[PDB]
């Protein structure tokens, strides 16, 4: 189809007269890579909807074209794209060859113009090195490489002022990385969350970048937990127009699997290796015992007072007297509780302290607890009036 | 020959008169000699004596990371026969400098090692976190996450956890001869058995407010006569206290017992709902303008 040719050439003729800048070999070349529904490019504005969507061989007449781009249109466009492009387009032995080739420069000193950070903005020279040095690196190589790389990572971060954000989605995503690499779930889960909430409403984004966060936050979200295994996923983003594909049927399955506690569902969940992970088996008690602390805290006594019977945390939790004990003793440790459980009196009496669950239950108990609160304020107050 | 006695009565003599002259490394190599002939006699104090004169020599010399190894060496086998972890830990601790600057982390990681491992015999876990929140101990190295990971698994222990350790390590559980002198393994065994035991009391008291003995006697998995023994000696000693009930079988870790503790709780009670009040009242008046809009 026409429309690369078309456009590309339409548009660079807009934004700039002729002199060297038009480029017939490059017109028919990008015209050669990508004639299909997708395009190679579509020049300056159209830079945020077509650049490389399949592997750039056109890369060394682009970098001629990087030095007419600038005039052709702004500052952020160039910083903008042309190295996620590469990264998106699976062009991993490519993407080193372009970093040997950028480096740090592109038109600092007293060419003057504030710096940002790239994949966004145009940015820091220096830190398009160290945050896809980092990103490439781990991919490659060991998780000991990787906690070097982070460290370094880490002081670019803090180095800077906030301000553009881009250098923030470059911590989040190499971080985020590290605990897919290893075996943390439990660390990923509250990386991926950071990673989407300074993502999703500056856009900027790719299909290729929203298909891992959400299934990866997906993923993430069975195999570790700390605070409810799935009320913070009803506010919380799991599939809320981010995308849809790869299944996302899971999430509704959990929490029926949660309820339960049956380990036929536990299988029929996901698909079963998928399901068990490993991470699943150390998983299940501390999923188990948020099920059960949820349910019963919204439940026994409207004011919300720190007394259970033992027993009502066995029947609830379905598991059998000695594993109880084991897991409500793992369980004191983990905090957001204290004040002493006896262990013997069969009072677990620990204080009242921890976050109720969402929007719902959360406003007809405060409804119920708003009358008795006033009531007694209202009682003392009438008393003290009369006399 | 077998000459003990009289090796060192020559050698004594010679080491004194040459003192504060005839080179540094000289000085220090006769008293390696002495302390190792020292210590099969029973000279411990003696050798005692030769470590403060060896620890002021290896101070003043510019490079000296031989001297400082080579006083270590026979620093460890006197606290051998005493008992000191902290005289071994400390010197150790400022041989740790030395072997980041100069030497291979060949050199500096079977140290670290044998440091941190020589603290988990060591029955207060208080001087452990010390080590362990060092800025390049918490990051890499096998043996430094293999260390960490006990240091957290100590404070869940519930005692069914020591033979799990037992069985699950055996190097980072009987590994010597590389940067101290050496402890039997079944020395080990000893230790580390006294060490959780005392730390199965020291977290059982903050997370449960009671617990019957019969339950405690079952989680240490112990004779009630030892238990009742290692809590003894416990509280005695002031690091923690708990009273026991005998005819209920009752371990007591006591709770708030005290009105002035009453009255702190109290006002503090108070400064929680006024703050709630300020919030509630700044929130509100936010969420009704948001209405409007």
């Amino acid at each position: 189809m026409f429309n690369n040719h078309e456009i590309d050439t339409i548009l660079s003729t807009l934004r700039m007269e002729a002199d060297p800048s038009l480029h017939p070999l490059f017109e028919q070349f990008e015209k050669f890579y990508e004639e299909k529904l997708w395009f190679q490019l579509s020049e300056s504005l159209t830079k945020f909807f077509d650049d490389a969507k399949s592997t750039p061989l056109r890369l060394r007449l682009y970098d001629n074209f990087v030095s007419k781009f600038y005039d052709k249109i702004n500052q952020l466009s160039v910083v903008k794209y042309l190295l996620a492009s590469l990264k998106d387009s699976k062009d991993f032995d490519e993407s080193l060859k372009y970093l040997d080739d950028l480096k740090a420069q592109f038109q600092e000193l007293d060419s003057k113009k504030q710096r940002n950070n790239g994949s966004k903005d145009h940015g820091d020279g220096i830190l398009l090195i160290d945050s896809e040095i980092a990103r490439t690196y781990l991919l490659k190589n060991d998780l000991v490489k990787a906690r070097d790389l982070l460290d370094d990572l880490e002081k670019t971060l803090d180095k800077k002022d906030s301000i553009p954000l881009r250098i923030t989605n470059s911590f989040y995503s190499t971080n985020s990385q590290y605990f897919k690499f290893k075996n943390d779930f439990n660390s990923f889960y509250y990386t991926s969350l950071l990673y989407l909430s300074t993502l999703e409403p500056s856009t900027s984004i790719t299909l290729a970048e929203r298909q891992q966060l959400a299934y990866d936050l997906s993923i993430s979200a069975l195999l570790g937990d700390k605070i409810y295994n799935f009320g913070e996923l009803l506010h919380h983003p799991i599939m809320e127009t981010i995308v849809n594909d790869s299944n996302y049927d899971w999430l509704f399955q959990l929490l029926n699997a949660l309820t339960v506690g049956d380990f036929d569902k536990f299988d029929s969940l996901i698909k079963v290796q998928i399901s068990k992970i490993p991470i699943l088996a150390q998983h299940e008690s501390f999923l188990r015992q948020k099920i059960c602390l949820m349910t019963l805290i919204e439940t026994v006594f409207v004011k919300n007072i720190r007394m259970l019977s033992f027993e009502d945390i066995s029947k609830a939790t379905h598991l059998p007297k000695d594993n109880v004990e084991h897991l409500v003793m793992r369980a004191i440790s983990l905090g957001l509780l204290k004040g002493s459980i006896d262990q013997v009196n069969e009072l677990v009496t620990i204080s009242w302290v921890q976050p109720r669950i969402i929007s719902g239950d959360q406003i007809t108990k405060m409804k119920d607890r708003l009358v008795e609160w006033n009531d007694q304020v209202e009682k003392l107050g009438k008393k003290m009036e009369a006399r | 020959e077998g000459k003990i006695d009289e090796a060192a009565d020559i050698l004594c003599e010679l080491q004194v008169e040459t003192y504060g002259s005839m080179e540094m490394s000289e000085k220090i190599q006769f008293i390696l000699e002495q302390m190792e002939l020292s210590i099969l006699k029973g000279d411990y104090s003696q050798a005692t004596v030769l470590s403060r004169k060896i620890l002021k020599k290896t101070f003043k010399n510019p490079k000296y990371e031989s001297l400082k190894l080579e006083y270590y060496n026979l620093l460890v086998k006197i606290s051998l026969h005493k008992r000191e972890y902290l005289e071994v830990a400390q010197y150790l601790q400022e041989i740790y400098q030395t072997d980041a600057i100069k030497s291979d982390e060949a050199k500096w990681k079977p140290v670290l090692s044998h440091i941190v491992y020589f603290l988990v015999l060591s029955p207060y876990g208080n001087l452990q976190n010390d080590l362990i929140h060092k800025i390049q101990n918490d990051n890499n190295l096998k043996k430094l996450e293999s260390q960490e990971s006990l240091v957290k698994l100590f404070t869940t222990n519930e005692l069914m956890r020591w033979p799990i350790v037992q069985k699950t390590y055996e190097p980072v559980l009987n590994e010597d001869d590389l940067a101290f002198g050496g402890e039997a393994n079944k020395h080990h065994w000893e230790d580390l058995q006294k060490r959780v035991i005392e730390h199965n009391l020291r977290v059982i008291s903050e997370y449960y407010s009671r617990i019957t003995l019969l339950r405690l006697n079952e989680l240490l998995d112990l004779t009630e006569s030892q238990t009742e023994t290692y809590i003894s000696d416990l509280v005695n000693q002031g690091i923690i206290y708990a009273k026991v009930n005998r005819p209920a079988k009752i371990v007591n870790f006591e709770k708030p017992k005290n009105s002035s503790q009453l009255l702190n709780e109290w006002s503090h009670n108070v400064d929680e709902l006024l703050e709630h009040i300020e919030t509630i009242g700044h929130l509100i008046t936010k969420e009704e303008i948001m209405h409007g809009l």
